[PDB]
């Protein structure tokens, strides 16, 4: 799996493809690893699909209950908090990576990272899964301060679509989402939408 | 396998208006046999009857255990279980245990209460419920004595030619197996009667 | 390593043991007894890993005792055998597995005399003869042989002791001495050591 | 890591009569839980009076197949004769017990007139051991067929029944319907059944189909 | 598998059992374990029956070759010698053995043990095999150095047949054979059934 | 190695190397033996005398093993490697078969080896 | 095993084999594989089959109680997360591979819950040792809104195509399909496959067996 | 090689009326990582014979240097004898066993295919050395995917158009690639016929992926 | 180790990192890893640096001899083929990756990978090491037929600095070689010559 | 384990064995010879794994008999003893190691009575007095306690019974009867089994 997330001045464009395998078989060729835990928060979910399935809905259910009982809309970094002390509690029996990103009123768009043994870290852009390897060089060179959400939702594309082209366990669509003050846009790229590049053609 | 460190065969098979469960009665430490007098098949009822293959212990153990819960049901309920009741009750009983599992093989012969209909059924290590119109076997000589009942066995079967069938089935397949053997007993259970006889065949 | 052997007959049952308690290899005890008398006219017979042996053989003991003194009359053979396995199966789940294996040998004035069987996962079968250890492997035959369900006793004292004489010529453990007893309606009666010199 | 040996599956029966012997096989070449081929026979023709059986590993199958067509050619040009059935078998003993370190993971029946006219089947573990028999099932069922083999061919377990020789029509129909259990309660086999009588007049090929999963 | 042999004054009686079993499934109950080496001296199989049919078949060959070239038959003590040296190349690759080398000579009726592990012995009683243990017992009562032939008979006999009682992997028919000067005679072949109904 | 044919037929069909070996026999000393019932006797000539040969090291009839003896004509260095080789053969065979060696065996192995070098390369 | 489903223009399409094999002998034929959890929800099972058996039941119960009280037909979804709840807690120790499907409020739901407590939401779903050879005809035949009886057909193949080309599975074939207005669930719905005619009669005649000893116990009919 | 390091994914194979149809995806894969994805995993042995591969890649190209000076010697003979589909499959079947028996296998996982004597040929050879002939073949997760339907469709017409079969294997590969960890979207086809073999250029599978706009 | 080799009209351009680790101790800092195997034909050494260098000398020297014997310049096909012959009939004793590129008068510039197991694939842009997992993306994003050599040496500096800076097992100085007709133009990028992409900030 | 012992004495080497040999749990034979005349003055007595006794044994003797045949006299025990000591340890670094325990005993006109002991690792060491198997262990300190160097044969003899009796008290394994062979200038003498 290939999951992305890159930070846009009031937002967030969160990014992710649509594969999850049981070995050489792909079980599931239209999951969707972008996953909302509240109205203005998403984690993008790499790593054991149970692991991060559980902790997910976990993290939503505590954190809605916090917003309630707090009667105010919840922190990117409270809900990336409770990711941590869950991960890091059962690093252990864990494996999974989550990419924490969502809007809030007090810091605006933010996104975080939670890799496997229960860190966080806030990150401009963050990747994760199996295929982020390969193209941590494409977002080191391709990054610049200060893009526009067209931009970002561009630049997130690619890098998807390169993970996905060069990792076999990366693969399907390309699941795509926008949060920020207004609302969350989530959009799916597929076929002849997913950005393509060349090949070598000898 | 632990399965095969005692040894065994249970054989039950549907009739008309009939039914009939056999087993062998060797008792043996991985070779060396001990008894020729071990009981496999135990009575759960009047006319519903038991039978365990596997572990010697576990037999003897899950067959108290489970007549320990069958007197307090009959007890309780002032009635006789229905066999498919007593399938559920063993199976409950043995996936109880679904870690470190009762090392058994049980099968389930009898006739309903009042219809008098006939009931076979087998359990796997964990209590899986199996229920069959023809045969279901057990034991360590569970390939042969398949093969044996999927050539012989025919529907709707006299008494007599379902106790010739299950004779010849358990004899011919215990002899081709090393572990089981040094008799069988065959129990037939009738609406009006059980007639229970011990074959003869090879003591080696 | 230990040997047992039980004969049963019309009205006795004969029960023989090895008195060899050892070590690696030094013999440390040459007249160890490994009959436990649960009751007047029941024997348990118990060899196996040691400290399992004799710890299971005194709980059983006291235990039957217990059953005695609280209930007036003793327990039966059959009843102590299902009691003794019933406490053997129930410890093999267990982290302390007791790696025991028994004899029991019991006259019953309804039932008769028996001879029960158990091994270290508590199985349990009334046999007419038994044996326990290598040296079953050897004298089980010799049982097989020359019984004879209307055996008489001084001819049970015979054949054990060509039983016995087996393992002095072949088995490669030395067991120089048994002890013997014989269980009747009287009770248990001790009867000369058969020694081999 | 590497393993040398797989289960391909099958299964084959042989049995012998007064002037007849019959050789069959299931038609399923399947590896693990997958089929491979329908259609792969496990019966081959060694000579006119012989034939040979073999389950396992196909690939020793195939080897030890080739192996023996290249042996009996060498002998027939060394002796000016043709191998007898006898001959065969020790000759497929020793190779087999060849590679001991290193078996043949396959399971071998000859089945062939003998040179008195008689019906005879030879039976072989991996590692060479030959047996001569009147009857054998060997392969994945073959726990599964030679019970029943073994009561009607044989007359074991019966009594106050007549030992009536068994006849080619007779043997056809046991072989079929013993194929045809092990067909229904043996997922390896069952995909079509082969069956090769050889007689004085030579090899005959009767083909039935049997259960395909 | 359960194998008997010993020496008495009238030769030296040798008997096998006739199963061969794979794990539990019995494959053979009519294996002929007792091997006719050559007509003077014969040999029994216990342990790997490909490996004991081999090799005593390639100690029959050698065996004729000798009496070829010294016209004179193998001694018993050379031919055991021979297939000790044999198996003892091919020591600790897997070979399982057991083997009773029979025969008469000059020296008398003579009886060897061989084993894959690479034992030689010379012995009045041996038998090797699972149920070897059960034989053992039974036989040692009833042997003895003065014995009728068909005491002999009626010991190994019943011998072999006990053994198949107690012991799991030993069954199918006894077969009995006598080494007499002349040469082997196979005496008698019983099925253990019927023996069970005679003893019994 | 040196792979010749040293000995090869002739015209007529004889092997000259052999005869000319045979030939070298007859130069050398004496040696007689008589069979008898319940002995056996061996003798032998001595070519001559020195006055100063020590006895022990010039003995032509020596023990292949306890039960054989042999003597022998012709050249002594030849003769001490065959018997040399016909004891350890000596010692194999009993090793072997548990049993003395015949003599008819011995002179079989012999006769093989004197046979294997009239018909080997280079020897 | 073969287990699949389907969602149709207003329904689900289940189906499995009946075939259960104890290693590679086939233990049992006709085998139930396709479960009741509600009268609006039906789930199929693979894997260990006692693990199938006991947690379909339980959560069956658990729906039962959870419908009784609320008064309303059991949504899908809480079959889905109590199903995954418990397995995920088990760590797959429990081995269960599960298509849950049924029809409630919100709609058609097919589920596919994996031994660790995964689940997916698909249109179409497969599962056991036949998935692959199921989901090879799914891929290539499935097409969205469905009629029913295109979509028994698609099963069927699929269910089929396990059948023939697996070993584990084969068998007669089930159909089971929930729709709002109505349940059919359709033990056999086909039989691909049957034995031969037996061509010689081997039936024993009385006295073919011997037999040592004999004891008739009458029994009181009353 | 007793671990694969860059190896290919399924090949399959389909007899047609007057030919054999053989397909793979051009990938070769390190690992999981996609890293040479311009290959030919398919040889053109002689004029009337293909032979396709799976497994490692390096052991492809050893037998496609080997199999190539074979049929380049027997042409160097020029006696009017050429190696036949089924004699280049036995020879396979040898060099696979022996390997195996000296415990360095090839790892590849073979498909010949050809077309001689008015007659096609399709067969297989594993690692191991199991070599069978059938209508229809597959590899690697091709025999758990795709051999399904191109068993069906045979089953129920046994003899087929090279148009029929052309668009069976382009379905096949479509079904692989959309359920196959290790595959490719470009692929080459190659057909053996009378006229000889003949193989396409990379083509494409033309995926759906309707089913993202449900869930 | 990171290498990489690109192919332009007329030649080739070569590339490594110069950062040789035994376990995570830097044990040479400024190896040179373009070794020559003739005076237009080069290999870039991956893997076990013993095993490179070894089949390197054995193919210069087979190569030498062979171009000597024929009186022509060797071609890069050739020296391809011999270390694809060494590494395979001895892949289960050495690990190596090369990618062996040169330039001859009929082929003109070739580039050549031989990974470990010793295939053998053309190719018109190799990466290998450690490092080329991060830099795929970038690899397969930025590479356009038809670069010139300037743009090529470009290419390679700036995707060996990428997985310079996130691999810890390549690092130190880009040596980048430029093989044509003309000859070898070798040239080192040390400290602030090698191109650097701005870290994120936060 | 088998049990071998020896003792040296004045002008004599005492040597006894256990005689029995077993396969799993039962002893096959109750007069298994385990003493191997290599000449007419030295005894091996040879104590190991099963086939290698007899193979290695039967090596050494078959090479003691050529010495003697060849070169007219008998190998010394001392030379007898090194020679097996070298064919012993060459084969312990080889494809074919003997494990085998030896316990040499031999007499010489010149050196008088010997005893040597080798391990299977092939240590050569004299004696006065020296023992192999389990029953080593037990019988040694008895040796140790009542030995003399100027013991007569008579009370070796009796030492001897002590430390075999010690072995039916003690020692598990049952060893019913020994074999006794004394070797002295006149040659290899056999004695009377002690017997319980």
């Amino acid at each position: 799996t290939t999951i992305m997330a890159v930070q846009f001045d009031g937002g967030v464009v969160l990014g992710a493809d649509s594969r999850t395998t049981t070995g050489s078989y792909i079980a599931n060729r239209v999951t969707d690893k972008l996953t909302p835990i509240h109205d203005r928060i998403f984690c993008c979910r790499s790593g054991s699909a149970a692991d991060t399935q559980a902790v997910a809905d976990a993290v939503t259910y505590q954190l809605g209950f916090h917003s309630i009982e707090l009667n105010e809309p919840p922190l990117v970094h409270t809900a990336a908090s409770l990711f941590k002390e869950m991960c890091y509690r059962y690093r252990e029996d864990l494996m999974a990576g989550i990419i924490i990103a969502g809007w809030d009123p007090q810091e605006g768009g933010q996104v975080y990272s939670v890799p496997m043994g229960g860190m966080m870290v806030r990150q401009s852009f963050a990747i994760g899964g199996s295929g982020s390897s390969y193209i941590y060089g494409y977002v080191d060179a391709t990054y610049r301060e200060g893009m526009t959400k067209e931009e970002c939702l561009q630049f997130t594309a690619n890098a998807l679509a390169l993970a996905m082209e060069r990792d076999g366990s990366s693969g399907g669509v390309i699941r795509l989402a926008a949060i920020a003050e207004s609302g969350v846009e989530r959009q799916v790229l597929l076929g002849d939408q997913i950005p393509k590049f060349a090949v070598a053609t000898l | 396998s632990i399965m095969s460190y005692n040894g065994g065969a249970v054989m039950a098979m549907k009739g008309k208006n009939c039914v009939a469960i056999a087993a062998d009665r060797r008792f043996g430490i991985q070779a060396q046999m001990v008894t020729t007098d071990f009981q496999k098949i135990f009575p759960m009822g009047d006319r519903l009857y038991i039978g365990l293959a596997g572990l010697a212990t576990d037999v003897q153990t899950v067959a108290q255990r489970l007549k320990f819960r069958l007197n307090l049901y009959e007890l309780k309920e002032g009635r006789q279980i229905k066999p498919y009741t007593l399938m559920s009750m063993v199976a409950n009983l043995l996936y109880e245990k679904r870690f470190g599992p009762y090392y058994t093989e049980p099968v389930i012969a009898g006739l309903d209460p009042k219809t008098f209909k006939p009931f076979i059924c087998s359990l796997d290590l964990i209590g899986c419920p199996m229920v069959t119109d023809d045969f279901v076997v057990s034991g360590t000589c569970a390939e042969q004595m398949y093969g044996m009942c999927e050539s012989l066995w025919e529907p709707n079967m006299d008494p007599d030619h379902l106790f010739e069938t299950i004779s010849q089935a358990m004899l011919n397949a215990v002899d081709r197996d090393a572990v089981s053997g040094m008799g069988v007993i065959v129990h037939i259970i009738e609406k009006d009667k059980i007639t229970t006889r011990t074959l003869k065949a090879r003591m080696d | 390593m230990e040997y047992l052997i039980g004969i049963q007959g019309p009205d006795y049952v004969l029960v023989a043991s090895d008195r060899v308690a050892a070590s690696n290899i030094v013999q440390m005890k040459d007249d160890h007894d490994k009959m436990f008398k649960m009751s007047e006219k029941i024997l348990l017979l118990c060899v196996g890993e040691a400290g399992d042996t004799v710890q299971f053989a005194e709980y059983i003991q006291k235990n039957v005792q217990l059953y005695k003194m609280r209930n007036g009359y003793e327990l039966s053979p059959t009843a102590a055998a299902n009691f003794t396995r019933r406490n053997l199966a129930d410890c093999l789940r267990s982290r302390t597995p007791y790696h025991v294996n028994l004899l029991l040998a019991g006259y019953d004035e309804h039932e008769g005399p028996a001879l029960y069987y158990m091994d270290y996962l508590a199985a349990l079968a009334k046999a007419p003869f038994a044996a326990h250890g290598y040296g079953a492997f050897l004298t089980l035959s010799i049982l097989d042989r020359y019984y004879t369900p209307t055996i008489s006793r001084e001819r049970a004292v015979e054949l054990l002791r060509k039983c016995l004489e087996e393992l002095q010529k072949r088995f490669i453990l030395n067991l120089p001495t048994f002890s013997v007893r014989i269980i009747d309606k009287n009770g248990i009666h001790d009867l000369d050591n058969i020694s081999f010199p | 890591r590497f393993s040398p040996y797989v289960f391909n599956g099958g299964t084959i029966l042989a049995i012998a009569g007064e002037d007849f012997a019959i050789v069959a096989s299931d038609t399923r070449l399947s590896e693990g839980f997958s089929i491979h081929t329908r259609d792969s026979p496990k019966c081959y023709k060694l000579t006119d009076k012989t034939v040979i059986g073999c389950s396992g590993f196909h690939g020793d199958c195939l080897t030890l197949t080739k192996i023996i067509e290249a042996r009996l050619k060498m002998y027939k040009h060394s002796n000016n004769k043709a191998m007898t059935t006898g001959a065969i078998a020790a000759m497929l003993s020793t190779i087999l017990y060849s590679r001991r370190f290193f078996p043949y993971y396959v399971y071998n029946i000859i089945g062939g007139l003998d040179e008195e006219g008689k019906g005879a089947v030879y039976s072989f573990d991996p590692v060479g051991s030959y047996q001569r028999d009147s009857f054998k099932a060997g392969g994945s069922a073959s726990a599964m067929l030679q019970p029943l083999l073994d009561n009607q061919v044989g007359f074991k377990n019966m009594q106050n029944v007549e030992h009536v020789p068994l006849s080619l029509d007779r043997a056809m129909r046991l072989v079929k319907d013993v194929f045809i259990s092990a067909a229904e309660r043996d997922v390896y086999t069952g995909d079509a059944l082969r069956i090769c009588i050889v007689t004085k007049e030579g090899i005959r090929e009767e083909t039935v189909s049997l259960r395909k999963d | 598998t359960t194998t008997l042999a010993f020496k008495f004054r009238h030769g030296v009686i040798v008997a096998a059992d006739s199963r061969a079993t794979a794990g539990a499934y019995i494959a053979s109950q009519t294996v002929k374990k007792v091997i006719e080496i050559n007509p003077y001296l014969l040999g029994t199989m216990a342990g790997g029956a490909a490996d004991c049919s081999f090799w005593e078949r390639l100690l029959a060959r050698q065996c004729r070759i000798y009496e070829l070239r010294n016209k004179e038959r193998i001694s018993v003590a050379a031919a055991s010698k021979l297939l000790a040296n044999m198996v003892y190349q091919y020591k600790g690759m897997g070979l399982s053995m057991g083997t009773m080398i029979c025969g008469w000579d000059k020296r008398g009726p003579g009886l060897y043990y061989v084993d894959s592990e690479g034992n030689r012995i010379s012995g009045a009683t041996f038998s090797v095999g699972s149920g070897s243990v059960y034989a053992y017992g039974v036989m040692d009562r009833g042997y003895s150095y003065d014995l009728e032939v068909e005491q002999a008979y009626d010991l190994a006999r019943r011998a072999i047949y006990q053994a198949t009682y107690r012991d799991a992997y030993s069954g199918g028919a006894v077969n009995l054979y006598h080494v007499r000067e002349d040469g082997w005679i196979r005496v008698s072949s019983d099925n253990v059934a019927d023996l069970h109904e005679k003893y019994s | 190695s040196y792979d010749r044919a040293i000995t090869v037929f002739s015209p007529d069909g004889h092997l000259f190397q052999v005869e000319y070996a045979q030939e070298a026999v007859k130069k050398g000393s004496t040696a007689v033996g008589v069979r008898g019932r319940d002995i056996v006797v061996l003798g032998v000539e001595k070519k001559s005398v020195a006055k100063l040969q020590d006895e022990r090291t010039v003995r032509k009839i020596c023990a292949l093993d306890d039960n054989v003896c042999m003597a022998f004509a012709g050249l002594t260095a030849d003769a001490r490697i065959v018997i040399n080789r016909a004891r350890v053969e000596c010692q194999s065979h009993r090793l072997t078969v548990e049993d003395p060696v015949t003599v008819e065996y011995i002179t079989r192995y012999i006769a093989s080896l004197k046979q294997r070098y009239t018909q080997s390369n280079g020897r | 095993t073969t287990i699949a489903g389907v969602v149709y223009k207003d329904g689900i399409v289940l189906g499995a084999d009946t075939r259960a094999t104890e290693g590679m002998v086939v233990a049992d034929k006709n085998c139930s594989k396709i479960h009741f959890i509600s009268p609006n929800i039906y789930c199929c099972g693979a894997g260990t089959a006692a693990d199938t058996d006991m947690t379909t039941q339980l959560i069956s119960s658990n729906l039962e109680l959870h419908s009784l009280s609320t008064g309303r037909l059991p949504r899908v979804v809480t079959a889905n997360r109590m199903l995954k709840q418990m397995l995920f807690r088990y760590q797959g120790y429990i081995g269960a591979a599960l298509v849950l499907g049924g029809v409630d409020v919100t709609g058609p739901h097919l589920y596919s819950i994996y031994p660790h407590g995964s689940t997916d939401k698909l249109p179409y779903v497969t599962m056991g040792s036949g998935s692959l050879a199921a989901m090879a005809v799914f891929e290539d035949k499935f097409r969205p809104d469905m009629e029913e009886e295109e979509a028994k057909n698609l099963v069927s193949e699929a269910i089929a195509a396990g059948i023939f080309n697996d070993l584990g599975s084969g068998s007669n074939i089930d159909l089971c399909v929930i729709s709002k207005n109505k349940l059919d669930f359709l033990r056999p719905y086909t039989v691909p496959n049957k034995k031969g005619t037996r061509l010689g009669r081997y039936r024993c005649e009385k006295g073919t067996t011997a037999v040592l000893t004999e004891k008739i116990t009458p029994l009181e009919i009353e | 090689t007793q671990n694969p390091m860059v190896t290919g994914t399924s090949v399959l194979g389909v007899k047609f009326e007057g030919g054999v149809v053989i397909a793979a995806d051009m990938l070769g894969s390190y690992g999981s990582l996609a890293r040479f994805r311009n290959i030919s995993r398919i040889m053109r042995v002689n004029n009337s014979t293909m032979l396709g591969a799976s497994g490692d890649y390096a052991d492809f190209q050893y037998l496609k240097q080997v199999l190539g000076q074979m049929v380049i010697d027997e042409e160097l003979l020029g006696d009017g004898h050429s190696y036949s589909p089924r004699a280049i499959h036995s020879w396979l079947t040898r060099a696979m066993y022996s390997r195996r028996s000296k415990m360095n296998p090839l790892w590849n996982t073979m498909v010949i295919g050809g077309y001689a004597d008015g007659e096609s040929f399709l067969g297989y050879v594993d690692m191991l050395g199991v070599a069978y002939e059938a209508p229809s073949l597959a590899t690697g997760y091709g025999a758990y995917l795709a051999q399904p339907l191109l068993r069906e469709v045979l089953e129920k017409q046994p003899v087929l158009s090279q148009t029929e079969a052309r668009d069976l294997v382009e379905r096949c590969m479509r079904v692989l690639y959309y359920r196959d960890a290790r595959s490719y979207n470009r692929f080459q086809i190659a057909t053996v016929t009378e006229k000889g073999v003949e193989i396409e250029g990379p083509l494409s599978t033309e995926t759906n992926w309707d089913i993202a706009h449900m869930i």
